[PDB]
């Protein structure tokens, strides 16, 4: 069906007004409360070392690599 | 040797370049 | 409709406008709208942002400066006294945009959508080679006029912020403009590289207000001519009568201001002055120099004899003609000068005798404030060089101006050979196409 | 062609969907980013 | 990982004891350490004179010494040369001297205290990148 | 019989053409775009490069990317079940897995996307040039993206995915591998900068000498979609360029062919040079110039002068770009001219 | 004789000469041999050049020691800035060739009859009764000549820091204006590099496109190219069967049926594309430069969370630092 006819029918828009910001507020609440960052182990402003330390978390041997990784966020990194 | 052998090049482009605009195969119509 | 698909292409739409003087005429009014509520609104913008006590480059204005400079709430040094100035000039603008404003659209939408028969004196004929050296001759006199309205505010109403002030920078009233035509027009027969400059060259407001003298007659004198004329032979012979012709030949001449002006607003320092605008780009590479020179001189060491890397001169060498000039790359800066820098320079340029002794403090701090304050910075506004450090937001206003008006200039170029390139096959008639019939180079001998 | 039908959950939909609903998933987040102060 | 009082508390005088600024004060101070120092300052170095940093321990040997809000202050108001044996208030920013300097005249003692936290919690928190040049860059 | 039933259904014309070949473009594809757009605004690159890399860390657009794996992980293919992410998806990220992700999936994209092209040119009953001609891109994503970092340590040093992460691997190969030097690297230019130019003048060539075929000024309306005579008079062009030029074209079917060459040859060299960077096998230095430099210090070519470029760039780089290798180059070791 | 002056304006502006010596090829042809004269002899035998003015002569030449990759024309002094410099400015050749006098007659030369070369790309179009414009086209390509050449030497105040006229001079040019101006991360670069990535590939695209659905009328074992004939009516491949190809591969709204409307975008992108990377030199030419995010992204504490433009920087440093070893006497590099 023609996108131009769908763009402009008063049942899509009925739709996706509801839909549209549905996606987005979601998204954003994924950001906002914190879970974005939990999802893919990225540091939160404050977790990038540990207080004193200014050396970086680099993974050094790839199979006890995750073990590594683990013991990182332990330094309270 | 070298230098001789870089202008050699270069002068044989420069006759290629003659021979090309003036001596190519007139182009024909139709 | 009066104008549609059947006359240009919607994204040509304007050019459906050639041949109605009337709207064409909305246009131009409407358009010179938009000039005049930008730099009034722009000015406003400038001021409500505008610190007083803190320099105006450093504050990414590009109008003040320019009002600043024809003396203007400004006092000794570039010292800003009163905004009012500024606040006016820009409400007094921002307001007749409303009033051109008004006319635009009225011309455009209401009003005749063609002149010649609401009035023939306005109506006009593209190819009317008399209406057309006629109005031209109209305006080659409102713009000599002009001309004159500057050397009236220096002479007259004020004065100029002439950084060359004798007791250093400051709004002077110019009483005795250069009008011997010997020096005014020789900066037209200057050569335009280094050293001699051509126009740029202009170091003192005398010839700028004398000059202004020369082009405001000159200029009216024009347009008395043209009123009174019509084209000659050649000069018909020569050129082509139509709208799009004339327009082009007005594009390549702004394109060629355009880059006039870049070069001005980077490297002249009077109608520019470094303290409303940055240093120029010369100016604050000298500066290190002098800053360096005069540093390590305080720890004892002396610059006439100092011997760097190269075995050039760390501090002072020779240029090609012999005169001597600060060291290092800024070898090619040594046709800089400046209020700051001049009391050092000697009948053989930088004098060992005055750098050694007759330094002042506010030339010290003059090198180190230009020193810090190159024209050097990023898109989004770090000043500094490439590898630097965020911290300092800041991007000569002299770079900005220079840029733009590259830029601009150049598309005009292009917009000039453009609308050239379609003026000559639309007269002579072919700019929609070669006649399938009648081709053209089909009836020309082969080359082969 | 045909007495001008078209059914709703088409084919194309899907092409133009899979693009469609996560690049607004982002555009949400990325936009919230913004207020992560330091 | 985070600027914490502690990070804050730098000494206030000669005699050992110290204050501790506040978040607002420092984010203050790199404002207004931006508005009068940067331009010459960047980072902890001095473009005019690369010989003499912002580094707490030049600041240490320095004569008097500056390594405190007491001493930066005071040079703010009243600038002198390494040794101290020279005052500089012609050449360098100070409030005896906005006249010349006007980036200068709004500052008030509030403001002089804060930049000068700022010198003394900078290096605290970037390290050896505060006082070197581009080689840390 | 079902296969057929099958066949017909995807080989049925639709807006988006799916056919045989989208059943492994598609999924591919989609995963790749995917992963990058994820990894953009989601996933970091400290647990590997020590660098932020993600619009939820506070990059824009042009310093955003997925960067490569740890120089640990080697040239493992990190796969989310693999012993180094373990099944676990969050380690599989911090550990650069969305990397060999992009890379194989994208990979096997392009594979999909030519065959595509191939079936649909079979369908439509044309040449299949369209398809000869992107084996270039294949070329430099394989050779740069796959073969190169496998010549090397591993996955770390093949380009990360983003902009700015790319910058770096031309900074890098100059620094490096002084690949501006290389034969090959230029072939590779003279093709696509060539390429850009039959390209641009083409396109002006045919637009200024076109046939009038309307009455209006906007000729583009004035065209017909179907066939018939030539649109623009190939006979004036040969006679411009013919003496503008001296040499001008008079064979619409090689001026086409010539357009398909000339950028694709230039990629395929490219691509070559690569392949050589990968044993590093390069084209660095001149051994003439540099004996010659030995015993006389005052022979100065462009060329020594470049190649001090590459040690500065090499020695203030290599720390901070190569992390695993806890570099450190005290103050006075490192490489610089006066003042600067 | 119909009046010589009459009759020579007839020859030089007459469409029957081989190469067409137009009104602008009357400055063309003499300004263009001179600038090639000059350099083959330069490049084969010009002595070394203090580029930097600062008596350290760089040979460029091949019999001085360069290979066609090394060799290069060596700019004219630093010590002689934006001045004008012409053979009788010297007390002898020697001194001109020493300060690179060679340079700037080049460059000078080239640059104009390059110009005019537009100029003439107009002009004969116009006595052949064609639309104008293909002079745009090259508008570009000179616009960045002109940025190379002449822009950023003014801009930077001296011919001493334009582009080198040599292979690896022009990688010097390259790598040193990246140090100095981070240009890969400028706007006006990238768009320059779609033009030029999207000029190849679209090339490449029309190229197939057209080459693959020609109509058949050669032999198996015939060159596929036989089938067309110079000066022919109709066309040589089926437009419609190229758009039918390339709409499915994308999608139909997606792909070109109007020959014109394909051609003006081939011709378009491109040009556009590298009239903005000539703005990009022509602007970083006052120091308005790329896009500078050292130390952006920062954490809670206050640490420096570095990001790949910070790796970028790194690099530039090292150019930074290392370019024009013995130049420098100051700390910041303003020139
Ligand atoms: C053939 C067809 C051709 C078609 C051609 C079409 C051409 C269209 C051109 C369109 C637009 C040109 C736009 C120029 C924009 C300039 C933006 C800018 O100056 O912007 C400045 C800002 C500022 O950034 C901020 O800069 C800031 C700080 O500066 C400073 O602030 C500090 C304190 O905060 C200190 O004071 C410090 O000293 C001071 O310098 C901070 O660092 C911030 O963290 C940082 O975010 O920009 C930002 O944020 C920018 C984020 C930008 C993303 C930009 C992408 C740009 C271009 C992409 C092009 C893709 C093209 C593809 C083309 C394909 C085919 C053609
Ligand atoms: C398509 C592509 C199109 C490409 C177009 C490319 C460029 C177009 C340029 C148009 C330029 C108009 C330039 C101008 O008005 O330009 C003026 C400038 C400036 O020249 C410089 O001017 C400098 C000094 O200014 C200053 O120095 C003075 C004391 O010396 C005073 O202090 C003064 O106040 C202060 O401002 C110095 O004298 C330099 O030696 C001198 O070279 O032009 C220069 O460089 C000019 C170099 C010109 C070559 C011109 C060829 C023309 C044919
Ligand atoms: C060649 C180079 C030419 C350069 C021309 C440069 C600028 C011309 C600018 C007109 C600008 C109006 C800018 C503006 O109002 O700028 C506003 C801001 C400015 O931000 C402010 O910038 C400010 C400061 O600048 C300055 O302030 C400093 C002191 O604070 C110093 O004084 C410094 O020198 C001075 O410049 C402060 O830092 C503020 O805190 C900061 O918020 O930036 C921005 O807007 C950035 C906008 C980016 C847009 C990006 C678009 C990307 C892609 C578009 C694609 C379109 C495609 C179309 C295709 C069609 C067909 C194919
Ligand atoms: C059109 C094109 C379409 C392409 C479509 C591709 C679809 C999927 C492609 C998948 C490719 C994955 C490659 C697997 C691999 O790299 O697997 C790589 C492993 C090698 O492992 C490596 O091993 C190295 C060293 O190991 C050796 O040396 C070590 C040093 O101590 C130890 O001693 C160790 O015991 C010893 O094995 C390092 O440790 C590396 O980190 C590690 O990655 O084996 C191997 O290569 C496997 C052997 C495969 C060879 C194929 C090469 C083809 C072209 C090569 C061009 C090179 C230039
Ligand atoms: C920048 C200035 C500018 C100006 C002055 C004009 C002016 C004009 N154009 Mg263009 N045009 C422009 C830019 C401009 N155009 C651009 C960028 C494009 C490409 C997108 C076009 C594409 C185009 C096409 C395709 C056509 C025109 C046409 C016309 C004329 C239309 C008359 C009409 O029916 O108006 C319609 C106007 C309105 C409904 C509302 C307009 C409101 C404007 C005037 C003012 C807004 C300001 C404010 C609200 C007014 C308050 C003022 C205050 C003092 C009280 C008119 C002379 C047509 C033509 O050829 O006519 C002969 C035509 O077919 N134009
Ligand atoms: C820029 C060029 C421009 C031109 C050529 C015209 C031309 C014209 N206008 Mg427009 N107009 C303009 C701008 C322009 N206007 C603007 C910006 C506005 C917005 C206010 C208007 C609003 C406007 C209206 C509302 C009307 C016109 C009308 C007319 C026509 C009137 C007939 C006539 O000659 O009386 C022109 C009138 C005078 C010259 C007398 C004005 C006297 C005083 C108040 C002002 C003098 C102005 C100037 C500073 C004098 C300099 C003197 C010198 C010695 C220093 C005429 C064709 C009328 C029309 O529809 O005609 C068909 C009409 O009703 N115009
Ligand atoms: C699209 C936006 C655009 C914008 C915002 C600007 C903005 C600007 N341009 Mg620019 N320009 C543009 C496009 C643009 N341009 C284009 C397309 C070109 C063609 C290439 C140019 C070419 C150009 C040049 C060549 C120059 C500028 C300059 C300037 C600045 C001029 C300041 C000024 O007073 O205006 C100009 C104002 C007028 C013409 C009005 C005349 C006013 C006279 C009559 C009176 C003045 C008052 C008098 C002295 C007081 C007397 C009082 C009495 C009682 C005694 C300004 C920042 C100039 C500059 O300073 O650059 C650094 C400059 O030299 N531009
Ligand atoms: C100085 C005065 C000047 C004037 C009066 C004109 C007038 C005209 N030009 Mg012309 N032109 C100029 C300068 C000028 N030009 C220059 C310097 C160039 C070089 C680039 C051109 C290049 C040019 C071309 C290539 C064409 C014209 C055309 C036309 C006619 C167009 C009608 C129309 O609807 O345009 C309205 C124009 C548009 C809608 C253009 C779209 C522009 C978009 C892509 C960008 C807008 C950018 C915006 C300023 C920045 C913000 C962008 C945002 C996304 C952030 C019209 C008669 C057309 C014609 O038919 O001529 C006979 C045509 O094809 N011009
Ligand atoms: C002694 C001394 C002085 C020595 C040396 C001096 C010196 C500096 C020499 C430098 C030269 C040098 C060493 C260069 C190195 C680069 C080099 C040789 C690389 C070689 C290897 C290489 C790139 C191989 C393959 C890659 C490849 C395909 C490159 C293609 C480049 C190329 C030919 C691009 C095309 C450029 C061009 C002008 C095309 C014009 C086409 C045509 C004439 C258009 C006219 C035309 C348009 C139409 O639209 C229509 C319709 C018609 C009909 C028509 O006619
Ligand atoms: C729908 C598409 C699904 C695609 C993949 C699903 C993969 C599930 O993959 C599976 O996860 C479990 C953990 O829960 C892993 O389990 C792994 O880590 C755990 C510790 O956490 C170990 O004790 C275990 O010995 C090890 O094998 C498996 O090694 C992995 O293969
Ligand atoms: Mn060739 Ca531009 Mn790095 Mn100062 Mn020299
Ligand atoms: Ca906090
Ligand atoms: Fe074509």
């Amino acid at each position: 069906r023609p996108f131009s006819d769908i763009i402009t029918s008063v049942r899509y828009w009925v739709i996706h007004s509801i839909t549209i910001p549905a996606l987005f507020i979601a998204g954003w609440l994924f950001v906002s409360t914190g879970l974005a960052y939990d999802v893919f182990g990225t540091p939160r402003p404050d977790s990038y070392y540990a207080q004193e330390q200014r050396s970086i978390p680099l993974v050094t041997d790839r199979f006890e690599a995750k073990q590594q990784v683990e013991t990182f966020l332990e330094q309270l990194k | 040797m070298e230098t001789i052998t870089y202008v050699f090049i270069f002068a044989c482009i420069i006759a290629l370049f003659f021979f090309a605009i003036f001596f190519r195969e007139p182009p024909r119509i139709t | 409709r009066d104008q549609e698909s059947s006359g240009f292409a919607w994204w040509a739409g304007n050019a459906r406008l050639i041949n109605l003087s009337g709207k064409l005429l909305g246009a131009h009014v409407a358009h010179a709208g938009l000039i005049v509520f930008w730099a009034g609104a722009m000015t406003l913008f400038e001021l409500a942002h505008f610190i007083p006590e803190k320099p105006m480059y450093e504050q990414g204005l590009i109008l003040i400066p320019h009002i600043a400079t024809l003396g203007w709430g400004v006092g000794p040094g570039g010292e800003v006294v009163d905004t009012f100035p500024f606040f006016v000039v820009g409400v007094v603008h921002l307001i007749s945009s409303a009033v051109l404003g008004f006319g635009g659209v009225y011309h455009a939408i209401r009003g005749p959508e063609t002149l010649e028969e609401y009035s023939s004196f306005f109506g006009y004929d593209w190819k009317d080679k008399n209406k057309m050296t006629t109005i031209l001759g109209f305006h080659l006199i409102v713009l000599g006029i002009g001309a004159l309205l500057l050397v009236a505010k220096a002479m007259f109403f004020g004065g100029l912020y002439d950084t060359w002030a004798p007791g250093g920078g400051d709004v002077r009233v110019i009483t005795n403009p250069t009008l011997d035509p010997r020096v005014i027009f020789g900066y037209l027969l200057k050569s335009p590289f280094g050293g001699e400059g051509w126009i740029v060259s202009v170091n003192n407001l005398e010839d700028v207000v004398g000059g202004h003298i020369w082009i405001g007659l000159i200029c009216i004198a024009g347009g008395i001519w043209h009123i009174l004329t019509t084209p000659f032979g050649w000069a018909r012979r020569a050129f082509i009568w139509s709208g799009e012709a004339y327009l082009s030949y007005s594009l390549g001449a702004l394109s060629m201001m355009g880059f006039i002006a870049t070069c001005f607003v980077w490297f002249n320092n009077t109608v520019y002055p470094s303290e409303f605008y940055g240093p120029t780009g010369p100016e604050a590479s000298q500066a290190q120099a002098m800053t360096f020179l005069i540093r390590d001189q305080k720890l004892g060491a002396n610059v006439g004899s100092a011997q760097g890397p190269t075995g050039l001169g760390k501090y002072l060498m020779r240029s090609p003609t012999g005169e001597i000039i600060f060291g290092g790359e800024t070898m090619r800066f040594w046709d800089f000068r400046g209020p700051w820098l001049e009391p050092l320079r000697g009948p053989n340029g930088l004098d060992l005798n005055k750098i050694k002794n007759d330094i002042q403090p506010w030339q010290e701090r003059r090198a180190a404030e230009y020193m810090t304050h190159a024209p050097l910075g990023s898109l989004n506004s770090v000043g500094g060089v490439a590898t630097e450090i965020n911290s300092v937001n800041f991007v000569s206003p002299r770079s900005w101006l220079a840029t733009s008006h590259f830029v601009l200039a150049f598309f005009f170029l292009v917009g000039h050979l453009w609308h050239a390139g379609r003026a000559r096959a639309a007269a002579a008639g072919f700019e929609k196409g070669i006649d399938r019939e009648s081709e053209p180079v089909l009836s020309m001998p082969s080359l082969d | 062609q045909e007495p001008v039908s078209y059914p709703i959950f088409t084919v194309r939909w899907v092409a133009v969907h899979t693009l469609a609903v996560p690049t607004i998933f982002f555009l949400g987040a990325i936009a919230a980013m913004q207020f992560i102060q330091r | 990982a985070e600027l914490t009082p502690e990070v804050l508390t730098v000494p206030l005088n000669s005699e050992g004891k110290t204050i501790t600024l506040t978040e607002k004060q420092y984010l203050e101070g790199k404002r207004l350490f931006q508005y009068a120092c940067a331009s010459c300052h960047v980072g902890g170095i001095t473009k005019t004179n690369p010989s003499l940093d912002l580094r707490t321990e030049t600041l240490a040997l320095a004569t008097p010494p500056r390594d405190n809000i007491e001493g930066l202050v005071d040079y703010m108001k009243n600038p002198t040369t390494y040794d101290g044996e020279q005052e500089i208030a012609e050449v360098h920013p100070s409030l005896r001297s906005a006249d010349i300097f006007p980036k200068m005249r709004n500052l008030t003692e509030k403001d002089l205290v804060a930049i000068a936290g700022h010198i003394l919690v900078e290096p605290k928190i970037l390290g050896d990148k505060w006082g070197g040049g581009k080689v840390y860059y | 019989g079902w296969f057929d039933i099958l066949d017909d259904w995807l080989k049925r014309d639709r807006f988006v053409f799916v056919g045989w070949s989208g059943i492994l473009l598609f999924p591919c594809a989609y995963l790749a775009l995917g992963g990058w757009l994820t990894g953009t605004t989601f996933v970091t690159s400290w647990y590997t490069h020590g660098l932020a890399s993600s619009y939820l860390e506070g990059c824009n657009f042009l310093t955003v990317a997925v960067s490569t794996p740890a120089n640990s992980m080697g040239h493992s293919l990190l796969l989310l079940w693999g012993p180094e992410a373990q099944g676990d998806f969050t380690r599989w990220c911090q550990l650069g897995g969305l990397w060999t992700f992009i890379a194989l999936h994208g990979a096997f994209g392009l594979i999909g996307f030519m065959l595509r092209q191939f079936e649909i040119a079979r369908l439509v009953g044309v040449r299949p040039y369209n398809a000869i001609a992107f084996s270039a891109p294949i070329a430099v994503f394989v050779s740069v993206f796959l073969i190169y970092p496998l010549g090397q340590s591993s996955w770390f040093f093949a380009p990360s995915f983003g902009v700015a992460a790319i910058f770096r691997f031309l900074l890098f190969f100059q620094g490096f591998h002084n690949w501006t030097l290389n034969p090959f690297h230029m072939m590779g230019v003279a093709g696509v900068l060539g390429g850009a130019l039959l390209c641009a003048i083409h396109g002006a060539t045919v637009e200024n000498t076109l046939f009038q075929d309307g009455e209006g000024a906007s000729t583009f309306r004035a065209f017909n979609p179907t066939q018939a005579e030539e649109t623009y008079s190939m006979v004036t062009a040969n006679r411009f360029w013919s003496q503008i030029f001296g040499i001008a074209f008079s064979n619409k079917r090689w001026l086409h062919f010539f357009m398909l060459f000339v950028p694709v040859t230039g990629l395929w060299m490219s691509a070559i040079g690569v392949v050589g960077l990968a044993l590093n096998l390069r084209s660095y230095d001149f051994i003439s110039q540099e004996i010659r430099a030995a015993e006389d210090p005052e022979f100065e070519t462009f060329y020594t002068k470049n190649l001090l470029l590459n040690e500065g760039i090499r020695a203030w780089m290599a720390p901070q770009d190569q992390p695993h290798e806890n570099f450190v180059f005290p103050e006075e070791v490192l490489p610089r001219g006066n003042a600067l | 004789s119909a009046n010589l002056w009459e009759r020579f304006c007839n020859w030089v502006t007459s469409t029957d000469n081989r190469l067409y010596v137009g009104w602008f090829g009357v400055i063309m042809i003499p300004t263009l041999l001179a600038a090639t004269i000059c350099f083959v002899i330069a490049f084969i035998a010009a002595p070394p050049v203090d580029i930097d003015g600062i008596r350290e002569p760089v040979s460029g030449s091949l019999l001085y020691g360069n290979n066609i990759i090394t060799g290069a024309v060596v700019p004219s002094s630093n010590a002689i800035g934006l001045h004008f410099y012409p053979i009788w400015e010297a007390a002898s050749l020697d001194e001109w060739l020493y300060n690179g006098g060679p340079y700037q007659l080049i460059i000078f030369h080239f640059l104009l009859g390059a110009s005019c070369y537009m100029g003439r790309q107009w002009e004969l179009s116009y006595r052949l009764g064609m639309r104008p414009w293909i002079c745009v086209a090259y508008s570009a390509p000179l616009a960045s000549a002109f940025a190379v050449f002449l822009i950023y030497p003014i801009g930077q105040g001296s011919f001493s820091d334009g582009m080198p006229l040599g292979i690896s001079g022009t990688f010097n040019f390259m790598i040193v204006f990246q140090a100095e101006h981070n240009i890969l991360m400028h706007p006006f670069h990238q768009l320059g590099v779609a033009g030029v990535f999207g000029g190849a590939l679209f090339c490449a695209m029309h190229g197939s496109l057209v080459t693959s659905s020609l109509i058949r009328e050669t032999t198996e074992t015939e060159s596929a190219n036989y089938g067309y004939k110079f000066g022919q009516e109709e066309e040589t491949y089926n437009i419609v069967a190229a758009h039918g190809y390339f709409g499915r591969l994308i999608f139909q709204y997606a792909s070109f049926n109007n020959s014109r409307s394909l051609h003006f975008f081939l011709a378009a992108w491109p040009v556009v594309g590298v009239w903005f990377t000539a703005l990009g030199i022509s602007t970083m030419a006052f120091n308005l430069n790329g896009f500078n995010f050292n130390h952006s992204v920062i954490d809670a504490k206050g640490n420096v969370i570095n990001t790949w433009a910070d790796i970028i920087n790194r690099a530039n440093l090292g150019m930074e630092v290392m370019h024009e070893r013995n130049a420098h006497n100051f700390p910041l590099d303003l020139a």
